[PDB]
């Protein structure tokens, strides 16, 4: 029987509960978002790591949900290998940013998609 | 007026029965399995259900030639057997809109079951889908959010939402039910919840239950990092209690609130659903006391309609059933409504049961809930006949785990993912499933911990 | 706690199959008609229904060991073969009062009807009777205002009330709703009333109907001398739309109102009931929706429970069958619930379908109303069966006579006197009916039109 | 394309979006605001470099707009020379302040002007 | 202004729909000023004294983009809301940027203003210049340089 440890485990939603995805791994990701249709996009963040509620409090309210965006979303794209270099080339220029790759619906206007490409160092 | 007033009954079928008819785009067609008595010809049966759930009574009055029954006159225009079926049919009904107060499925169901399930002359009868126009389908709210927002709100995208009801059904305190969710909710599940009979009792008193089941989900998601929510059941015995609950739960910031529509009724989920609206609330619709209406292949209101009225009156979330789980449910059934619940368009498909091409002119689609005897070991099902846009729950579950809550929660958590990569790899959540959870079940000692021990459990049994 | 937490699922019969049990005074009882899945012991499918039911899962969790489930699990103290039936049973079970919340038919229904009718493990599952304890009834407000307070307020004492709908069902303007009225009511009739499914709709709405008919009533009023009553319908969509019918009517200062409970939902019912015991209004209740739940005799809610769950809610009025017209019902389980919802004790009598006494510990009796394709001829034995305290309503039956409202209200109202005091001089209405209205008809020109016109009709239908 | 940074680039309203003003720039500014007619005034602050809103979060409340007044509106003055004088006076002195020149129109009373007139060190 | 309103549209000149130069300039004298004296050329038929009523910031909208900077902060004073619609969402490295490129543009516009320099004789090459030094700023200009919406006016 083991104590879930209560401290240095924050998490970051989908694919977040299985070990650091491989390269090969995250490469399959991109790879099934682009199966589907979905544009690849990229956002990152230097400082909110996680959902705050310093504005408002209403319900539905939380600060911190948006992200930067990392250039625009790569529309016509078709190159997995290509936003994987994105990936490369943001935490050059961010090495302390979390960065995230997301895939648009357009048709439904959803996220279809999620996952962290790159947490910061200790995390 | 026209033609002599001539006192005296008549047949139903001389009025009701149209198989001339021509359905207009505007009106509300139903499909019903009647099965009459045995002297009663189909198109007697089919004509005394349209005509006595809109315009006609038993005898003839003079009344009717104020108006004008062409106009207003529910109509069968058309009978099928059922293939090798006890003298059972289909009797098509069309309603015209003229006929429907807006925005209420209160005014709709009134109509529609009101009487006729009653007959003598039918001995069983069962209301199998209707088809809501979109003329009467824009008079509606729908759902207070629906699939986007929730997911826009909550900032949750790719795989199935993951939840837990909090057990014992009845006999916990304010406080242990507090404890209990943080329990659960730190591990990893997206939302916990009170039972659908968890209302407000002498063991635990909503306004307590409500202020610690807050302190512990603000816990948990502060602890993880990731938006968190527990339904805070409004259901209640008046209107206004049931708003003053909403009214706290909106109070404390909280975002998601709970009703069970049947036993609460239409006319007060209304209510809810417009206040959640306004107020921005997640609303969850809890179906307790349907399968007393949906269950008989021969008599009552089948879920597929039930659902739709949902999405109809509102509710961001229904549950739809497990397929797999503890209570019953066919595949293809459930596929066919589940369509109902989320798209925008759904194709008539009788393989399905969807006897309508149903248009929803962008009504928000509605979440299912796949909830119910359901454990680890089913994950790569449920992933698989739902998809992401699903919210699935573990109760027993969940508090079932050999180390409790917290563990029990991660073992679900990478259930899910695990199946969720596996999927995306390309892997075939059917054939390959039980490979893919065993595999994980390795490396995860949580998830191993839950494997073994719900491992033999299935609830095969011959469906009805 | 004690005894330790040992995961794994475990055979309900363990904990909820407890024949040992005493039942207490104040446990809430149930009788249900239950049909297992051919493997399923009885005393299993009977504890499913009893845990799943108040307070347990399908595996173990930990939690029960916090509170102690020996005061609150819901247990089957018994089992029952039903003598002459395929693999059916009536499970017993107990529910202790700490597991509902006070004043909520919602919250009673959430839990004995909840999920257990549509476990994989059951075939079918049927409500037959409830035992509500007085500690519970004295929980709720009841009507508005009951059978005695009703006649002392409208004067109205030795004879079944009169009453009819108007028809067409739907379709007839505001103003010609009126008319209709108006003419019905000078004839003779008590009241006339909304058709359960006319609320507001394009060819009429709510506010001028309700403005027209006060109109009407006002006049029949006036001219006969007697308090008359139009029963207007407060079926909303939303709890905030029906209040604020509910409220005009007070304005007009008229006497009663109406609304489809089942449809509209217990949550908004007995909002409706409060409102309207607090400003004096009547409350009719149209149980529109009840067959699509009690008509099958293997599954569902029987109505006398319905009935039940209607005098807690709150109504002064609700339709109990006619036996003898256009719908089911069979006269000893009418008689039966009858007295469920008139009489302040009523014991026992399997014979009649009551499975346990009812203590309603001075809760107000609700008046029975007998509705749906009943004529003149059919008098005296309405008279027999149901006595004064009764609704009796004509809708054809009235509007469908050969001179008209009036005329068919006159022909109504002498009918049943002629039976009353056929009744109070002696005679027999049960052997000696037909001669009584027989004999009516030769005196009064009314009555005689009528006599004519429905003389060869019945609705004799072999019962389901 | 290139990832505006989400990360230091804090503004000061006009002209914080040029090339940090040469004095001879900043000289041509003071040199405007008096070729109009608008009393030029000094304003620095030291410790909330942005505006906050910690007391209230009513529509139109925000704390952190209100500065300290360098000395008095230097009313009269139409040596653009003595106002940058200033500038360096109050560096000196107050060298981790936000130093910052306004110009007002009596007539309509509004700040006709304002532009930053020096950040301290890492701004 | 009577109404009430704080903002109020009041037309470009220089963009996608109608308006010209002197009429603007009449009625956004009357959306601003305290009095303004009756002016025919104009198009202003009496003297309106607005006795303090507070005045509206127009606002400048519509088909406008980094070359008409120079015009509309010419046209209309600091004194005015200046929307970049298309003009912003419409630059090729998105929003952001966008927003960069308008700021630096006006910016521009207004020390070239602040130096003495000519909005009207000089504009062309004040933003031209700094398109030079600005990455989003000339993103800008090559993207929108030839666009203008001349059609002769109602
Ligand atoms: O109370 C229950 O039995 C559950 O809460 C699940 O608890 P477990 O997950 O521990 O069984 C049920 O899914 C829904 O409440 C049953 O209904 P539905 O068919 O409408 O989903
Ligand atoms: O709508 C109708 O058909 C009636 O209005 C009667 O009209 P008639 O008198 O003209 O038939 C019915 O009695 C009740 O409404 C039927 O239900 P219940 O069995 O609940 O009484
Ligand atoms: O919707 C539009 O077209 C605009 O929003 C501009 O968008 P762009 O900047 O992309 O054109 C227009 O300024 C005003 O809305 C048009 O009117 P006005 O003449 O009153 O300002
Ligand atoms: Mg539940
Ligand atoms: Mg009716």
């Amino acid at each position: 029987m083991q104590v879930w440890p209560p401290i240095n485990k924050k998490k970051y939603e989908t694919l977040s509960y299985l070990p650091d995805l491989s390269q090969e791994q995250l490469l399959s990701e991109v790879e099934y978002l682009l199966k589907n249709g979905w544009v690849p996009c990229l956002e990152f963040e230097t400082e909110h790591g996680f959902v705050y509620r310093e504005n408002n409090k209403s319900p539905g309210y939380y600060d911190g949900r948006y992200w930067t965006m990392w250039k625009l979303p790569m529309f016509g794209c078709t190159d997995a290998t290509q936003v994987l270099a994105e990936v490369g080339e943001a935490k050059k220029a961010y090495p302390q940013a979390w960065i995230r790759i997301i895939g648009f619906d357009n048709v439904r206007q959803v996220q279809c998609i999620s996952f962290i490409a790159y947490k910061p160092e200790g995390y | 007026a026209s033609v002599g007033f001539k006192a005296g009954v008549k047949e139903y079928k001389l009025t009701y029965y149209t198989p001339e008819y021509q359905t207009k785009d505007t009106d509300i067609l139903a499909a019903f399995r009647v099965t009459p008595q045995p002297g009663v010809p189909p198109e007697e049966a089919g004509a005394a259900v349209a005509a006595e759930s809109s315009t006609g009574t038993w005898t003839t009055v003079w009344t009717d030639g104020l108006t004008s029954l062409d106009r207003y006159k529910g109509r069968c225009y058309r009978i099928e057997r059922v293939v090798g079926e006890k003298d059972q049919y289909i009797a098509y009904v069309a309603y015209p809109l003229d006929l429907f107060e807006e925005g209420s499925v209160t005014n709709m169901f009134t109509s529609i079951v009101g009487n006729v399930f009653g007959f003598k002359a039918l001995r069983a009868l069962r209301l199998e889908d209707l088809r809501i126009p979109p003329a009467y389908v824009k008079t509606f709210q729908g759902p207070p959010h629906g699939i986007q927002v929730e997911r826009d709100k909550l900032n949750k995208y790719g795989r199935p939402l993951l939840g837990c009801t909090i057990k014992p059904k009845l006999g916990l305190s304010a406080k242990n039910y507090g404890r209990a969710v943080y329990e659960c909710l730190r591990g990893g599940l997206d939302f916990t919840k009170d039972d659908e009979n968890v209302n407000s009792q002498p063991f635990m008193r909503w306004r307590d239950r409500f202020l610690f089941c807050a302190e512990a989900l603000y816990k948990a998601q502060a602890e993880t990092g990731e938006i968190k929510g527990h339904y805070l059941n409004a259901t209640a015995g008046t209107c206004e209690e049931m708003i003053k609950r909403a009214v706290f739960a909106r109070e404390l910031g909280v975002p998601i609130v709970m009703h069970d529509y049947l036993t609460g009724g239409f006319t007060a989920n209304t209510s809810l659903a417009h206040y959640c609206r306004d107020n921005g609330l997640l609303l969850h619709i809890h179906r307790a006391m349907h399968a007393v209406i949906d269950r008989q292949k021969n008599h009552g209101i089948h879920f597929r309609v039930l659902a739709k009225a949902l999405r109809m009156s509102g509710g961001d979330h229904i549950h739809s059933g497990t397929v797999v789980g503890k209570l019953e449910g066919e595949r293809d059934i459930t596929l066919g409504f589940v369509d109902l619940l989320r798209d925008d368009f759904v194709e008539q498909d009788r393989s399905r049961g969807i006897y309508f091409t149903q248009d929803w002119v962008s009504l928000p689609g509605v979440l299912p809930v796949a909830s119910g005897g359901i454990h680890v070991w089913h994950m790569p099902a449920l992933t698989e006949i739902f998809g992401d846009d699903s919210v699935l729950q573990f109760g027993g579950g969940t508090l079932g785990h050999p180390w409790g809550n917290a563990p029990g929660a991660v073992a679900n958590r990478v259930a899910l993912e695990a199946c969720v990569k596996a999927r995306n790899e390309g892997r075939d959540l059917a054939q390959e499933g039980n490979e893919i959870i065993r595999e994980a079940c390795k490396w995860s000692p949580e998830l191993a911990a839950a494997c073994e021990v719900w491992k033999e459990i299935v609830f095969n049994f011959a469906a009805v």
